[PDB]
């Protein structure tokens, strides 16, 4: 019904949890199937699954399991947002194709099941790497500007309030006549190259994803 | 037998039982079992 | 190549000025290619080229007028000076090469110029999708996040005149009461629009070009 790729414009970026290093796979996990768009800023994935074909790749490996596809279905729905489906994920951030392994062990004997995250489809690496996220850049940095106004006017005000009486006596403790144009000069040099962090999609969760969400209307 | 196991009743035994020679025998061993038995929760109490 | 890619982190988005789609470009033109970097909103590319494919691609829509390589290289050069850094503009969102249109003439006769990007793979898109996408975007969350507690700390010292003298003085830049949040959702009201349909990108560049400058960094 191509929900996996509206479900994939809203997508919420999750943190996948690893025993490796861990990326932003993020997922739409639905009754036909999901798009899993791993995200992590490093390398874009994209598991364009319906639900049949994911859960008969989860039975046949699964090396020796009785378990209809809803039972691996809502085993999948545990990674609607993808935390843990159960083991501990695992991916293959090598090529075009993620392996998220997910072994299904609950003490027996040996298992091995995992995803396959094939090719991205740019169209929704741009509805994760570019649209969205150039709106949410654009969104930020209007929002910069709207606090631009707002920084110049509260130092306006504590500025002519310094001069027109009751002047605050801890002078080792005020600011001096503050603007926008003086707190981005120095974060161009300081905070800019230090806050330019990709990282493994983690900088995204901790600061931009709320914004994204915020700007997931397109 | 099944271990309702992952939401599912998955299978936990398939046992290909055979029919006994002489259902006597076994019949005597749950009854031994039951001397067991009866010497196995509430009469030690006598003792200790 | 390596170079022009360079040129690309460093010299800054430029939206390709065609009116029709979000083609927010970075535009890096200097010898042996240029990198102009187009993202159509619906697909990632990474157009580092360098003179030879630049030509090549010059070619691959023209029909009868034509050039040395080396001339093509200096005339897409010109190209962009009265417009982007010839003035004509357009594209075909798609196809899946991004083949800008640009119709620039010179004989009076048809000459056709397309800055076809490459395909970005998902390895491709962290050269410049990302890094200085993202790395800006982490820095405006930073901007907003520090001017934030700024605002709140100016407003204690504001709250504080007002409770040591009760002059009001312009009335006209009186800051409200500030919340990262309020801004946050009321910014979501009418530049979600401009955010989520960029549309121009024109107030992407020349508000978020200055943190291009440094953004480099990764």
């Amino acid at each position: 019904m191509e929900e996996l790729e509206q479900g994939l414009l809203m997508q919420p970026w999750a943190w996948l949890q690893l025993a490796e290093n861990s990326l932003l796979a993020k997922v739409f996990i639905t009754k036909q199937g999901y798009a899993l768009l791993v995200s992590d800023l490093q390398q874009v994935w994209h598991e364009q699954v319906d639900t049949s074909v994911v859960s008969q790749r989860a039975k046949e490996l699964n090396k020796r399991l009785t378990a209809p596809p809803a039972a691996f279905l809502c085993h999948l729905d545990n990674l609607l947002r993808p935390l843990l489906k159960d083991a501990t994920f695992s991916c293959d951030c090598v090529a075009d194709a993620l392996i998220l392994r997910v072994r299904s062990e609950l003490s027996g004997l040996p298992f091995y099941w995992n995803f396959h995250c094939m090719l991205a489809s740019p169209s929704l690496v741009s509805q994760h790497l570019i649209r969205p996220l150039m709106g949410m850049s654009l969104a930020l940095q209007c929002q910069v500007r709207e606090l631009a106004t707002l920084l110049h006017m509260k130092d306006l005000e504590i500025q002519d309030y310094q001069e027109s009486g009751a002047t605050l006596i801890r002078d080792r403790l005020k600011t001096e006549p503050f603007e926008e144009n003086s707190f981005l000069e120095q974060f161009m040099i300081e905070k800019l190259p230090e806050a330019c962090s990709i990282g493994d999609g983690k900088p995204f969760v901790m600061n931009l994803q709320d914004l994204y969400m915020a700007v997931t209307t397109q | 037998f099944e271990k309702n196991l992952k939401d599912v009743s998955f299978r936990l035994g398939s046992f290909n039982l055979e029919k006994v020679e002489n259902p006597a025998e076994v019949i005597r061993e749950l009854i031994c079992y039951c001397l067991d038995t009866i010497a196995e929760n509430q009469a030690k109490n006598e003792h200790l």
